[PDB]
RNA sequence: AAAAUGGAGAA
RNA sequence: AGCAGAGUGGCGCAGCGGAAGCGUGCUGGGCCCUCAACCCAGAGGUCGAUGGAUCGAAACCAUCCUCUGCUACCA
RNA sequence: AGCAGAGUGGCGCAGCGGAAGCGUGCUGGGCCCAUAACCCAGAGGUCGAUGGAUCGAAACCAUCCUCUGCUACCA
RNA sequence: GGGGCAAGAAGACCCUUUUGAGCUUGACUCCAGCCCGGGCCUGUGGGGCGGGGCGGCCGGCGCAGCGCACAGGGGAGGCCGCGCCCCUGAGACACCCUGACGGCCGCCGCCGCCCCGCUCACCCGGUCGCGCGGGGACCCGCCCGGGCGGGGAGUUCGGCUGGGGCGGCGCGCCUGCUACACCGGACCGCAGGCGUCCCACGGCGGGCUCAGCGAGGACGGAGACCUCCCGCGGAGCAGAAGGGCACAAGCCCGCCCGACCCGCGCCCCCCGUGCCGGCGCGGGCCGCGAAAGCGGGGCCUACCGAUCCUUCGCCGCCCCGGCCGCGGGCGCGGAGGUGGCAGAAAAGUUACCACAGGGAUAACUGGCUUGUGGCCGCCGAGCGCCCGCAGCGACGCGGCUUUUUGAUCCUUCGAUGUCGGCUCUUCCUACCGUCCGCGCGCACCGGCGCGGAAGCGUCGGAUUGUUCACCCGUUCAAGGGAUCGUGAGCU
RNA sequence: ACAGCGUCGCGAGGGCCGCACCCGGCGCUGGCGCGACGUGAUUUCUGCCCAGUGCCACGACCGUCACCGUGAAGCGAUCCGCCGAAGCCCUGGUAAACGGCGGGAGUAACUAUGACUCUCUUAAGGUAGCCAAAUGCCUCGUCGGGCAAUUUCCGACGUGCAU
RNA sequence: GCGCGUGGGCCCCUCCUGGUAAGCAGGACGGGCGAGGCGGGACGAUCCGGACGCCGGGCCAGGGUGCGCCGCCGGGGCCCG
RNA sequence: GAGGCCCGCCGCGGUGCUGACGCGCAGAUCGCUCGUCGGAGCCGGGCAUGGGGGCGAAAGACUCAUCGAACCGCCUGGUAGCUGGUUGCCUCCGAAAUGUCUCCCAGGACAGCCGCCGCCCCGCAGUUGCGGCCCGUAGAGCGCUGGCCGGCGGGAGCGGGGG
RNA sequence: CCACGCGCCGCGGCGAGCCCGAGGGAGCCCCCGCGGCGGAGCGAGCGCGAGACGCCCCGGGCCCGCCAUGCCCCUGCGGGCG
């Protein structure tokens, strides 16, 4: 699938359509002072090994792809998420 | 599983050495100050035979420099050495077979036996049947002698450190076959208990980890790496190469 | 340095 | 039982929606002093039958015949 | 997940900004009295893709697909 | 010793249990051990090598114009005399400037690293400490950190299922059927799909007509293009299947992003709970169209996912004695999943084996069945020189039996001793020989068919555990049943 | 089990074990030794294969790979660089290490046949022997011997399921 | 409102699916047994009648009426249940 | 006068009869027949080694009738969706073996049925009639989708044979 | 069977209240005796905070909190009204 490079949606600040720009939001990087990674660093520390499941039965292919539409004058960020696709490519304007 | 037969080994008990009747630690006469400056006089009371040991053992008797009475010393003895031989220990010995001098005293090419590994050890290096230890070169200005271990691994030792003149007696003891088993039971008797031996691949999985299945086998590679753990080092351990070969 | 080969028997 | 492959010149073995192909046999023609080779021709096919499927099928598809390899769950 | 590397004629395999190499296969010249080697040509590569940056890119830098190696694992 | 499915014994086989244990390994998670690094233990002196920073200095080769233009400079004077601006490329370079990449320094009170001693920590040997050594700031030890590590622990090893395994997945979902015209209906029933694809294959407006017949028109025929004509869809609309559709839902254009935001309700499945899917609105913002209208993607029915955690957006609150900056948390709702799809984190083996149970469930006996195995009858195409029937009988048809194996799972798992032989009894007839008839393609001899007939006979041996098989032999040798008769009768 | 036969590690500032630690055993030992393993007297031999998996390199340091230490930023918690020990990777060695030892073509002049050179998988293709064996599914193999008659037996034969 | 048992069912009638079939497996409406005494079907869980406090008399269902064994005759037709 | 030499007594083992026994003489004995009988021999006393440990000429054997992990006491009246049992009488009512979920399929939850406790007042039905709407099965049919068996009558072009 | 916790039912006392808590009273069946619970809810919180009816039951209507949206205004990201 395709989306194109800009879209005209409401952005809420606003709250009317404007141009939004397309980017592909990533997952960041998991923070080690969030209340879980805290609850498991101090919960691993010790004997007795792994303490809570490690997933390992993966059965999905494609994940939902999710579009951040920054609109172009209020900055407002609005997401769209895809139905499942293997390849996703933003248009280049 | 079960503790391997090498692990149940080390606690003794059982496997301890069968160490009843045998005459003491052979070991060189102990160095002293006439052994440092000149040489003590000795004369071979005896040769006999130790319970474990191929190699004759023998009892000469030294003068006591501390007191006044005559001290005894047990030898690993060199062949050619017989009873009532005068046997010198000292830095200023003759190179006659049953003298213990210094090794940077010795002179390169002689054969050397029951050698310190480092000076005042009372012996340490070539004390069975046969085997000799041989000078090869000293370096005056290390005070150190290369020598060639009877494996052939050359060993840079003390030139202080002494050895006794000559080559063990008992050579030749392993060409005559056992034959028998009962030859077998009769020398490991006077040694340890280490024999019969079942190999591993007889033993049931608990016993070995060479274990057993529906058929003998070895399953995976004899060899075992350096760090294997201690009941895990069955087979060939850090072998660098296996096989038989020219050479 | 390398450099094998060459149906039948008839003159 | 049921499973896969094939069936094409006389022998083989290809082909594989538009011919039948190469070797051998199989004669012939070269070739030489003759012979062996060798070369080159000539010919050889219900393509195992049938139905479908096509403008058209050896081919692709169904049916069937024949061979040829694979086959039975301790209690 | 991360850090690194790879992908070049039919095939193997060089190649760092300024050509498209060499081996093999093939097709022929030559070679020899005739072979076999041997020698020499000729043709053969969106240089995985895609976009950029560059006087200009197989190369650089991203991407995207495979492949490798080592490490990673609160869902 | 036939029977009391005689007595032993909560089947050991088999299956089930969210019951174990022994063993294994590249199962999941780990642990001693050991290796390695750094720190501490731990003194006293040297020597080298880098880094970092300064800091000079030497370099830079695709060619017209001036020669190899490293680069970004600056500029009609610096100090060349050349300059320039010329005369030039992809960019001119004069005196002075830095900037990158190298080389050659030197520098430093900076920061690492390695090496060599020394002896006093420490560390071993020798001696009756009798006239001695060996190491050495290392090693060990210890604290951290990284490796190896079934040697050793702990645990796990899905489900459904005409027993279980193997093999499938009706284990989440969809179409037509089964399904017996509301709805609902079962199967490891039938014929098939789904885990995706499309910023256009979407929204909207306009216009259009599709597949084809038939007849025509250079190459042009089966086949491409162009015309009329008639064309109810016989085409298309992403993919299964069924519906649906014609001035359209197909096709083609032009414009667009509603494939938005916020709050709800309902229908399907249904406990009337979730979830996917749809649908109906109240607003905000848009698009298309002249407007009316229509639009929350793809005509409809499939195409997906809890809590906890993470990550991100939005607007605010809180950190509890204040206040400020950072940070954390929270309400809101997306994404990162649990396909075994209402969602443990999980490999085998066991004949060394258990446990609790199960005839909810296999092996075994009986019982139902009879495909298969036997064993008959009907028809009469043909065979039999001729001649359907002396003897045969195809092609079909209708039965029977339980002496074959299946199918099943009714009975038995707090136990019905499971093959064969040996021994011994009895029974059956679907009769092989003998008896009595009768028919023959019955001259005799011998065969062959058929009806009644179960009294007697149906043996001895070689190989195999064999039942069976196969061969030898005789006075020439049927087939079976009795819990596959017969183990407190045996072997 | 065994004698024999190999293979392996190891020179004591060691190896292999024990071991909560303190400390031990082998060891009153010393390579003709000790520990670890296979195979199992003779007689005669033991082929090929280092791909895979082990194992080993004063064999490199390639890529990765930690604390610490060291920079840079910060208000600081911190974060980002650098540094990079073993190990693995990389490269070699090793089968009396574990194990493996197959196919496809072309190849006359009875015509099968390859004896020769050529490929593929994945490194090599089963050599000397041996055989329907306590190992052969088909199978109660085939051909001899022995018997009156033999799913046994003995001698042969061998694409030998699967020596 | 509170809560219990249950969530192995199986038969009959008719309608069905797979299977050669099965006292086989899987479904549907109603009924039955389960959990329903009693009389009959010789015997039987479910069939045919009847569904039950304890008795006395009366009636009579279903099924029968030689004798075991309660209760039968009459007529027409057929005839090796 | 040599030998892990042979025959053979005691001894020490334990082969076969698959003998006796099998409510025994005996929780492994008995009788014959055997293996060996100078040796890796047999036997006494002392001592060492201890439970996931020991010891093992290896059989998972042996460790006091107990061994693929001894025994004793305790944690422990461990846990069991699995079996067995669960104790007076009368009266009044009276099921379910199904729907959905579940590592669920020998179990449970939620619904249904059912009992008890009531509470409140407004009309109720497994029925027929009458009216309105729906449905695509039996049958029937072949227009649709897929089959099918042949006759007859025409020819534009065909596909073969004829002239 | 007993203890303890929860649900609901009946019954007794008292009622916007109610209560042998531990304890203390030369007193233990007598007297005196706190929390607690109920009486106000709702929101993650900052916080804000219920009257309109009615035999009873059910429903509608309306008020309070949470969430949005207008409008007006003080002591103003605050108050009022919808």
């Amino acid at each position: 699938v395709t989306y194109p490079a800009e879209r005209r949606t409401f952005c809420k600040r606003e709250g009317k359509h404007t141009v939004h720009k397309a980017s592909l939001y990533k997952k960041g990087k998991d923070s080690l002072l969030a209340q879980g990674k805290r609850r498991y660093d101090r919960k691993q520390r010790g004997f007795g090994g792994q303490t809570k499941p490690i997933f390992r039965r993966k059965a999905k292919t494609t994940k939902k792809q999710v579009i951040r539409l920054t609109c172009s004058s209020c900055k407002c960020q609005t997401f769209q998420v895809l139905k499942r696709c293997h390849r996703l490519e933003i248009s280049r304007l | 599983g079960r503790r391997i037969r090498v692990q149940r080994k080390g606690a003794g008990s059982v496997f301890r050495a069968h160490v009843a009747r045998r005459l003491g630690a052979a070991k060189l006469r102990a160095n002293d100050f006439a052994e440092r400056t000149g040489s003590v006089r000795g004369v071979v009371k005896a040769i006999l035979h130790d319970r474990g040991r191929g190699a004759p053992l023998a009892r000469v008797q030294f003068p006591n420099m501390r007191g006044e009475g005559r001290v005894n010393e047990l030898f690993i003895a060199p062949e050619g050495m017989y009873t009532g031989q005068e046997v010198f220990s000292g830095n200023k010995a003759t190179l006659h077979i049953g003298n213990i001098l210094p090794v940077g005293n010795i002179p390169e090419g002689t054969y050397v036996c029951n050698v310190e590994e480092k000076p005042m050890d009372r012996g340490c290096l070539a004390r069975a049947s046969g085997t000799y230890c041989l000078v090869v070169a000293h370096n005056m200005e290390t005070n150190k002698t290369r020598i060639r271990l009877p494996s052939g691994q050359k060993k840079l030792i003390s030139s202080k450190a002494r050895a006794m003149i000559g080559l063990v007696a008992g050579g030749g003891r392993t060409d005559k076959p056992l034959l028998k088993a009962g030859n077998a039971y009769h020398k490991y008797k006077a040694k340890r208990n280490c024999w019969p031996v079942v190999r591993g691949v007889a033993m049931n999985p608990v016993d070995h980890p060479h274990g057993g299945g529906n058929h003998q086998h070895i399953g995976v590679s004899s060899c075992v790496p350096r760090n294997a753990v201690p009941g895990q080092k069955v087979g060939l351990i850090a072998a660098r190469r296996t096989g038989c070969s020219g050479g």
